[PDB]
């Protein structure tokens, strides 16, 4: 929801950024939180509504 | 000229200029520069050419 740059990888001759990122239509509305799990230590797919 | 007989290693002697943190004999310093994504091994050639 609020990109994350990682390092930097080389672009065509020139040290660039590379950012992680949700793409567009995943990140609109308060709704989208529902898309997103995350992994537990059991191993399990938990969504934030838990 | 007693150096120019070791094998493979330029063994050059030579004399300080006038004086040492400035330039020096009369010839020219000149850069070459990239100035498209052109590589190293691109750059070599052009380099080679001139």
């Amino acid at each position: 929801w609020g990109g994350s740059y990682v390092n930097d990888f080389i672009d065509r001759g020139r040290v660039k950024k590379v950012y992680v990122m949700s793409e567009a239509k995943y990140r609109m509305l308060p709704d989208d939180i529902g898309d997103w799990y995350v992994r537990a230590a059991d191993g399990q797919m938990v969504p934030f509504s838990a | 000229r007693a150096f120019s007989q070791i094998k493979d290693a330029m063994v050059f002697a030579f004399n300080l200029p006038a004086i040492v943190e400035l330039g020096t004999a009369t010839g020219f310093d000149f850069e070459l520069i990239d100035q498209a994504g052109l590589g190293h091994e691109k750059l070599t050639q052009a380099r080679n050419q001139l």
